[PDB]
């Protein structure tokens, strides 16, 4: 099949929308959920899968968060927040030389913003807290 | 703000 169609796909947007009222409802679950309908109604958006994974960073489901986050890389090859996701996953994980990869990545994008630059230092730091 | 995505 191709990309669904219209209601569906503005449904999926809908979703997105939704899981962002349940993110601002602070349940990451309900986020999750609606994320995950949403990938029912299309499936290729990093989108979903980023804030999905997202979800799963808030609830340290990292193991999820961190499949979910490379998911959306593979999704959108190039999203931004996409990387920031996985970053954060492998940060949370312990890995900060792997989340500073990332984080790097994503700073290297946009060297401008600060809300990349934060997480990239504060990974950095930590690298340099091991020495 | 609002953008989680």
């Amino acid at each position: 099949t191709d990309p669904p169609a219209d209601g569906a796909l503005k449904r999926a947007e809908e979703l997105k929308t939704q899981a962002n009222d349940y993110f601002k409802a602070k349940d990451y679950e309900n986020a999750i959920k609606f994320y995950s309908q949403a990938i029912e109604l299309n499936p290729s958006n990093a989108i979903y899968y980023g804030n999905r994974s997202l979800a799963y960073l808030r609830t340290e489901c990292y193991g999820y968060a961190l499949n979910d986050a490379t998911r959306a890389i593979e999704l959108d090859k190039k999203y931004i927040k996409g990387y920031y996701r996985r970053a954060a996953s492998n940060m949370a994980l312990g890995k900060f030389r792997a989340a500073l990869r990332d984080y790097e990545t994503v700073v290297k994008v946009k060297p401008h913003d600060k809300d990349a630059k934060m997480k990239y230092q504060e990974c950095n730091k930590i690298v340099k807290q091991k020495a | 703000m609002e953008e989680v995505d």
